[PDB]
């Protein structure tokens, strides 16, 4: 077994923990490959616990399993992805440091939808908007 | 150096119930943090060492927590032995410094201050000065205002104003507030009035005295 | 200046000034609705646009981000001149890294041997970094062409192709200009 | 009985020195660091001085470092501390503290026992008896209700000053106020106490001033007008 | 008891000035976030007393990372080599309040070496007259000595002042010393902050030096060989050495040329992509 | 995805130390293929994600005559895929698929008659795709 390891963290300024993914490996290799049994009990926290989830991408290590689906910040591989989020319940306040937390989930498809499909019905806007986006392309390279 | 900050700087509670103070230090002081407790007038005794360990013969009611920077100590169940003043240390490192200190009272239900006016004595008048006292006695909370009018004149910067502990007994607070002016000011005018606000009160309470009467 | 002051025209041949009003007028024409619709709205679809722009400067203003199709660019040239330039460092296999060295530590006989070392491996490094630029040069003018007809079809006209000129049916764009690159404001209709 | 017991707290000019003296006892004196922390009433506590176990090593607070000096005689069991150049702004109550050991570092107990502390005040005002004046019960209410009475002690330096009523017999009901510094610069208080109306005549009221510095005593009676 | 040093033990990797550029390079330096063996001296105390003076010999391994915070310069040296016994040259390093001398020579160490300065009672002088690292010395291939200097003589115990860090490594047989010294009066005792250490002193001495030793000193206190921490014991203080490990560094170099910043690689993931 | 070391100097210390020589050419090249990996998501994207929400038909076909019944997924088959598309995934040669081979399974001469684990060898990998089978079967679900 071997595989690449590439690690999911959020911005540095928004925080220091991370989370990793260890490529196109199972779980149980992970406290084989180093000696968990002979490392000390600080060490021995990293190898295994509940804080694991296993994809098919990878075993990623640091990162708590979500039911909830939210839009796609980081992509992990086979649907899956990852971003920093945290709760928050405080008055006047952003989500201030508080147990933040990683999370893995499926990566939602979006808000699913549906149309009320009819034999005699018709959606007709009354009113609309003039929007302005922005396209961005690159014309030259630097002339070098 | 490092400087401990503390908060609340006040509080108050009712008793038995939990109270948690923190103190939080400008940079890593590791354990290195300590707790006393103040009584009035009293010296300091200390409640806790190293952050969390008891010293000997202090009551198990108080407990001290911490991690990194920011350490708490708290009250389990709050007692009327317990109004005093709390410091948190540092000994990590020199110099030794102590946050501001908050202040704990036994939270009682409201009362309203008797009032008394005092006219000088004329032992005093022979002197130059005329001192005016006006006491607020055994009102709950703490918190009371006292304005003074000469012939419904406001006046300023000729008070002083003094709050006792809070008692042992009745866990009131109790002010003394003293009008003082010259013997040629006051025999100038008639009328020497306290007026006092307070939570207490649903309507101020004066009270007045003639200056001849 | 010829989108604002006459139309599509100015692609087409000599510009002909027309008043805006009347442009959207058209331009309106263009997505199957009619003229009235401006007119009898046309306070506050002048408005809405006004409002609109002043988003932009926002957006653009608050983060950099927006402009990640133009930073990397640059930013792939200079990794691209970056690592030229770093392989002047390597051995290669030769002694040193340094010619002058080489050529003040050895005499011609033997110190060729230990140049050609590092010339067949730079001329390699310079010719792998060629090779990249071409591609690379390759997708840039491939952008180039895609803005050339996004300026040909989006600005100079009002495009019918769904989804070339941004969400919506395509009103108008003004190209702003940037560097090595473009960067188009898009007037879209969409929907309320 | 772990004690410590200070002394030489006083009242002194601006420039003058004193030196403070705490003796100690219950415990292997010789073994223990010892602090003088301060308590300056409308500021903190602060940590002004500790002393090795040994007697050489010394620190100071920056304030304090060329007009204050620790040392310690563990034959006598005395630990002193020598002001120089007093300022208004050292005054403030000194306790004499044993202290943990630093090395103990991250896990510093901090200061186990504390003496009762000696008041220094550092004023140009010379020590004055206080004028005592009586504030008679004045309310304008039906009798039977509680009446109000007191003394005015006014104009006296240095603290601190006594007051009892009817020599200790009357507690309750007795308030005697924090004195409060006046612009003059001498200290001023007053003692109330609450009585019933009906007391008023019944009742003799003696109001009990004692001011040691002064060295002044006095007994006024309060009386209705 | 083991403290954390957080950050320290960078030192300039080479001679080589840089500006305005980060660059790695591998060397032996202390990981971030290591324990440190934290050192103790402990004045006389009551019944139980607390009193340490410690001294013991610690392995040279890698490379020391060594670090004081003194109330006194109690500690006046170090002592490298294998044996620490005669029949073998050693490094000697010992300032005496007058100047730093370093010796090779085959010393004879006495059992317990150290150093002192002994505190009169009469004047407030604090004088260093105890020195007793070795017996004799033969054949000393090299010796070096310092400008004249003033230094905490006297007897006095705490953490309050002086922060002294030193890194002690071996290169190509080269024994390399570089050192950062900032008053950490007001900061903490071993504090918590990043500081640059530079080289003062090339010593071609190539001795192959296995473990090395602390000499700390008083000179109330008389030294014979043989002496078993008997005596008087100087003022507290308190000094940490930790192991030096191949690892990559990161250095940032601020305009100065000064190094600002620095990363672990090896520390953890995070500071792996920072590497990257 | 293809690591320079080991596909050059697959577990050889004395190797490493002559690629280390080359400098920067296996960074640059891990970089190129790289750089292109993440491309082909960016194709999946913008080919498939052109719509931000995803539609699902209504449970009445009427669609005045016309009969999409085997283009709209089939609720059923494992994957909720077209009838029409699951001949397509019929007729083309997966690489591989479900990411995962017994270790064990592999050691020896044999093995490579299983090609992807001969692959797994020489440190030639194959990330797997960010957007699902499942999932991008669910846009051309709501795409269409």
């Amino acid at each position: 077994s071997f595989g690449g390891v590439s690690v999911i963290t959020p911005g540095t300024n928004t925080s220091n923990q991370v989370a990793v993914l260890y490529q196109g490996v199972n779980c149980t290799e992970v406290p084989v490959a180093i000696h968990a049994d002979q490392l000390t009990p600080t060490w021995r926290v990293y190898s295994t616990g509940s804080n694991v989830f296993q994809t098919r991408a990878g075993c990623l290590i640091g990162a708590e399993h979500v039911n909830n689906s939210y839009e796609c910040d980081i992509p992990i591989g086979a649907g899956i992805c990852a971003s920093y989020q945290t709760q928050t319940n405080s008055p006047g306040s952003a989500g201030s440091v508080a147990s933040q937390s990683i999370i893995a989930y499926t990566m939602s498809l979006g808000a699913e939808n549906s149309v009320a499909y009819s034999n005699n019905s018709i959606a007709i806007p009354t009113n609309f908007t003039i929007s302005v986006t922005t396209e961005i392309l690159p014309v030259s390279m630097t002339k070098t | 150096d490092i400087q401990m900050t503390q908060s609340p700087s006040t509080l108050s509670a009712s008793v038995g119930d939990r109270v948690t103070i923190t103190c939080r230090a400008s940079q890593s002081i590791s354990s290195w943090l300590a707790w006393y407790q103040q009584k009035p007038r009293k010296a300091p005794k200390l409640l806790i060492y190293k952050a969390s360990t008891l010293e000997s013969g202090v009551p198990s009611r108080f407990s001290g927590s911490g991690s990194g920077t920011e350490f708490t100590l708290t009250i389990s169940s709050l007692q009327p032995d317990d109004f005093a003043t709390y410091y948190c240390q540092q000994y990590n490192s020199y110099s030794l410094t102590f946050g501001g200190g908050t202040k704990v009272e036994i939270k009682r239900t409201v009362a309203a201050p008797s009032v008394f006016i005092f006219p000088p004595s004329d032992e005093q008048l022979k002197s130059g000065t005329a001192s005016v006292v006006c006491l607020l006695n055994n009102f709950y909370p703490r918190e009371a205002k006292v304005q003074w009018k000469v012939d419904n004149a406001l006046q300023s910067g000729n008070s002083q104003e003094s709050v006792t502990e809070q008692d042992s007994k009745d866990s009131t607070y109790s002010l003394s507030s003293t009008l003082t002016l010259s013997k040629a000011d006051y025999e100038k005018h008639k009328v020497y009035a306290c007026e006092v606000t307070h939570q207490g009160l649903s309507s101020p309470v004066t009270k007045s005295f003639n200056r001849g009467e | 200046a010829g989108t604002i002051t006459s139309g599509w025209t100015f692609g087409a041949g000599a510009a002909l000034q027309i008043p805006f009003a009347m442009q959207m007028a058209y331009r309106f024409n263009g997505i199957g609705v009619t003229q009235n619709v401006l007119y009898e709205n046309q306070k506050l679809i002048a408005n809405q646009f006004n409002s609109a722009i002043g988003k932009i400067q926002d957006s653009l203003s608050s983060t950099a981000s927006a402009l990640g199709k133009l930073q990397d660019v640059v930013n792939q040239n200079a990794q691209a001149l970056n690592t030229l330039v770093k392989q002047l460092s390597s051995n290669f296999g030769a002694i040193s890294s340094v010619l002058n060295d080489i050529l003040s530590r050895l005499d011609p006989p033997e110190a060729e041997v230990q140049i050609d070392r590092l010339i067949t491996g730079r001329l390699q490094s310079l010719q792998t970094y060629v090779t990249q630029q071409l591609i690379r040069a390759a997708e840039i003018r491939a952008s180039a062409n895609l803005a050339a007809t996004k300026m040909s079809e989006c600005v100079l006209g009002q495009s019918k192709r769904v989804d070339f000129c941004g969400k919506g049916y395509h009103l108008m764009s003004f190209p702003q200009s940037a560097p090595h690159g473009v960067v188009f404001l898009h007037v879209t209709y969409v929907p309320a | 009985e772990v004690q410590l017991v200070e002394s030489g707290g006083g009242l002194v000019q601006p420039g003058g020195s004193l030196r403070l003296s705490c003796a100690a006892s219950g415990f292997t004196f010789s073994s223990y660091w010892m602090n003088w922390v301060r308590q300056a009433p409308g500021k903190g506590l602060e940590w002004v001085a500790n002393i090795n176990q040994d007697g050489g090593e010394k620190y100071y607070v920056d304030s304090v470092r060329g007009r204050f000096t620790i040392s310690r005689d563990n034959a006598k069991n005395s630990l002193y501390l020598q002001m120089n150049s007093l300022r208004a702004e050292d005054t403030a109550v000194y306790y004499c503290a044993r202290d943990p050991y630093d090395l103990y570092g991250d896990y510093g107990g901090t200061f186990d026992y504390w003496g009762q502390g000696t008041l220094v005040t550092v004023s140009s005002a010379s020590t004055k008896g206080p004028s005592v004046f009586p504030l008679a019960p004045s309310s304008k209410s039906t009798s039977g209700g509680t009446a109000a009475l007191g003394c005015l002690v006014k104009d006296y330096f240095p603290e601190p000053v006594t007051v009892s009523w009817n020599s200790g017999a009357l507690t309750s009901g007795v308030h005697t106020f924090p004195a409060v510094l006046q612009s003059s610069g001498l200290y001023s208080l007053s003692s109330v106490v609450t009585v019933p109306s009906s007391s008023l005549g019944t009742q003799t009221y003696i109001c009990n001033v004692n001011h040691k510095p002064s060295n002044t005593k006095v007994d006024k009676r309060v009386e209705p007008k | 008891a083991y403290t954390n040093s957080f950050t320290r033990g960078v030192y300039y990797p080479d001679k080589v000035f840089r500006s305005s550029v980060l660059h790695s390079t591998q060397d032996l330096f202390l990981p971030f976030f290591s324990n440190v063996t934290w050192f103790h001296a402990i004045h006389v105390s009551g019944t139980n007393g607390t009193k340490r003076f410690d001294n013991p010999v610690l392995p040279f391994n890698d490379g020391v990372y060594f670090a004081s915070t003194e109330k006194s310069n109690i500690i006046r040296g170090w002592i490298f080599g294998t044996t620490l016994d005669s029949k073998t040259q050693s490094l000697l390093i010992v300032n005496n309040a007058t100047n730093v001398v370093i010796k090779v020579c085959e010393f004879q160490f006495c059992n317990d070496p150290f150093l002192g300065v002994y505190y009169h009672k009469n004047n407030k002088s604090w004088m260093e007259s105890e020195f007793r690292v070795y017996s004799s010395a033969n054949n000393c291939t090299f010796e070096y000595v310092s400008q004249p200097f003033l230094m905490d003589l006297e007897g006095k115990q705490g953490n309050f002042k002086n922060l002294r860090e030193f890194v002690f490594k071996n290169i190509d047989g080269y024994f390399k010393i570089y050192s950062k010294h900032t008053p950490i009066n007001l900061v903490r005792d071993l504090p918590q902050g990043f500081s640059a250490l530079e080289p003062l002193v090339d010593l071609p001495i190539g001795i192959n030096i296995t473990r090395f030793q602390t000499l700390l000193a008083l000179h109330r206190s008389y030294l014979t060989p043989g002496d078993s921490s008997s005596g008087w014991t100087a003022g507290a203080a308190a000094y940490y050495v930790g192991y030096l490990q191949p690892r990559t560094f990161l250095l940032k170099y601020n305009e100065n040329g000064t190094i600002t910043d620095a990363v672990d690689c090896a520390l953890d993931p995070l500071s792996e992509t920072k590497c990257t | 995805s293809v690591d320079c070391t080991m596909y050059i100097c697959g577990d050889s210390t004395e190797c490493s130390n002559l690629l280390l020589q080359y400098g920067s050419f296996c960074t640059q090249l891990n970089r190129a293929l790289t750089g292109i990996a993440v491309e082909q998501d960016k194709n999946t994207q913008e080919v498939f994600a052109q719509v931000k929400q995803i539609y699902k038909t209504p449970p009445i076909k009427d669609f005045g005559g016309f009969n999409f019944s085997q283009i709209l997924p089939d609720p059923s088959k494992p994957s909720k895929r077209s009838f029409i598309e699951d001949l397509l995934f019929n007729k083309v040669t997966l690489a591989d698929a479900g990411f995962i081979k017994q270790y064990g399974d592999c050691l020896g001469d044999i093995a490579a008659r299983d090609l992807i684990c001969a692959q797994k060898f020489n440190g030639l990998t194959v990330l797997p795709p960010l957007l699902t089978d499942e999932m991008i079967a669910q846009y051309t679900s709501a795409l269409l």
